[PDB]
């Protein structure tokens, strides 16, 4: 899955 | 002669795949007589050639400021590669070398906790929301606050403090109008750190 | 030529009646060939004579460090008096003067809020007890923890952070064995000039 921060891509694994 | 300062990328840039992390080699006290500077860059000893010189900037105290920017790969940095900037200039008897990288050591995951205001502060016009971040290594981190998908900018975060187990801790405090707190609004503390799952965790807090 | 650095007293020393605050004038790069250092101290421009010179120290780099210590009264420092060190030396084209005082600006009372450990941290071996100290000025402060009169030594404290209103805050964390928390009243103590008796204590228990 992935992480978002204020709608910006953080990182995915 | 000239002086050289080598700066790491921003925690956030290294940690968000949507951002571009760069290392910056700043040369100050470059003279009007010999403004020409040569940069050589090295990653773990190996010369790379993709650095870009920024526009030269007149400082008005007799000297120029000259800057070389090297883009780096997120994982390269996080894996702890060493980035060497080497500066040559006619006013320098020997080229100056500088090297930075991430602090060395086994990265450790931060535990994040939110703490509501003391009841004793419920007398004030504004109130403090606490985000405790402890047990992280290395010290490179980014903490921000939000509510309803919008950034809340009225916070301050302590510098990180080296704890007794060799990891770090910090506290971030967000100051909200008491009304905003009493009305049930949900406030979120966002932490970005290399050792978090997907470099990210969020913790929420409401009345 | 030698170089001068002027240091203030320890916040704790200015705030505890029983301790002796002092202002310290440290001259470095004092040459072997001329080690004579004349000290002239001034308090608000008025020359004082009670300064005491420390034992001269040889530094590994072939120079002398020369120190002059001036005791100050608590009320003098806290009331904003200006302390000037003037340092004369033969290896110096003209004497070097340095000045220090307390941070200028209206003092402001620290608010002291103890914050219990999060429900999330309760599933760990050691819990964090939090005491937030905010809205104080100047930043000169001391934080300690205790219990039953016995001083708990296991805590860490952030340096003061400048806040958006011009005051400072900090956090102090006392980490305790999770057993003790279910099993004692814990206290956070703050010393700061703008407190009553320059001292307050807040307590915390489950
Ligand atoms: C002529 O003037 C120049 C310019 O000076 C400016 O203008 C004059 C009028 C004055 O107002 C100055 O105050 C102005 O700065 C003089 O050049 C200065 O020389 C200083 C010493 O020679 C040098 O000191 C060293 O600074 C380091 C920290 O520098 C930071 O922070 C300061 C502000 O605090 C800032 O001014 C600097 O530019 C620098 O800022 C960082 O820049 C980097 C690179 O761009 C940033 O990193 C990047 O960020 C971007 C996004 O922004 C992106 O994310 C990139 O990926 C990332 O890499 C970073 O974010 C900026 N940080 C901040 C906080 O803003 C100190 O570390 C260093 O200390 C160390 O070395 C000392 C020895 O000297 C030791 O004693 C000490 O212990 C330390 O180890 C130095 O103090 C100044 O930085 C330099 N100023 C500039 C602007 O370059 C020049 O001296 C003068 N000549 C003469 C003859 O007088
Ligand atoms: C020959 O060597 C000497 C000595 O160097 C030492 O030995 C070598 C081999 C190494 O091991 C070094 O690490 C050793 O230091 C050189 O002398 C040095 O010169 C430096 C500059 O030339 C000078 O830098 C300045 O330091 C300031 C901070 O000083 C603090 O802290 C440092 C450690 O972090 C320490 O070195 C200092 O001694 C000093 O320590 C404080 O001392 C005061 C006075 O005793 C204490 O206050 C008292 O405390 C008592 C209780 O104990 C009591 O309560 C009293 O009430 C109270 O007054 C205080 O507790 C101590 N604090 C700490 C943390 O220890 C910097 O702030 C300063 O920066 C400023 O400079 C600029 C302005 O001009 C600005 O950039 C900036 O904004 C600052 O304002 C200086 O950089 C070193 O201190 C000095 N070292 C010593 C030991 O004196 C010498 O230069 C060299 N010769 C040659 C030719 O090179």
């Amino acid at each position: 899955d992935c992480a978002w921060h204020l709608g910006e891509l953080v990182w995915c694994t | 002669g000239p002086s050289v300062f080598l700066f790491p990328p921003k925690p956030k840039d290294t940690l968000m795949i949507s951002r571009t992390p760069e290392v910056t080699c700043v040369v100050v006290d470059v003279s009007h007589e010999d403004p020409e500077v040569k940069f050589n860059w090295y990653v773990d000893g190996v010369e790379v050639h993709n650095a870009k010189t920024k526009p030269r900037e007149e400082q008005y105290n007799s000297t120029y400021r000259v800057v070389s920017v090297l883009t780096v790969l997120h994982q390269d940095w996080l894996n702890g590669k060493e980035y060497k900037c080497k500066v040559s200039n006619k006013a320098l008897p020997a080229p100056i070398e500088k090297t930075i990288s991430k602090a060395k050591g086994q990265p450790r995951e931060p535990q994040v906790y939110t703490l509501p205001p003391s009841r004793e502060e419920m007398t004030k016009n504004q109130v403090s929301l606490t985000c405790v971040v402890k047990g992280f290594y290395p010290s490179d981190i980014a903490v921000e606050w939000e509510s309803n998908g919008q950034p809340e900018n009225n916070y301050k975060t302590t510098p990180p403090v080296l704890d007794s187990d060799g990891s770090f801790f910090l506290a971030s405090k967000l100051t909200v109008d008491k009304s905003r707190w009493q009305q049930g609004n949900v406030f979120s503390c966002s932490v970005m750190h290399e050792a978090l799952h997907n470099h990210y965790t969020q913790k929420s807090l409401s009345l």
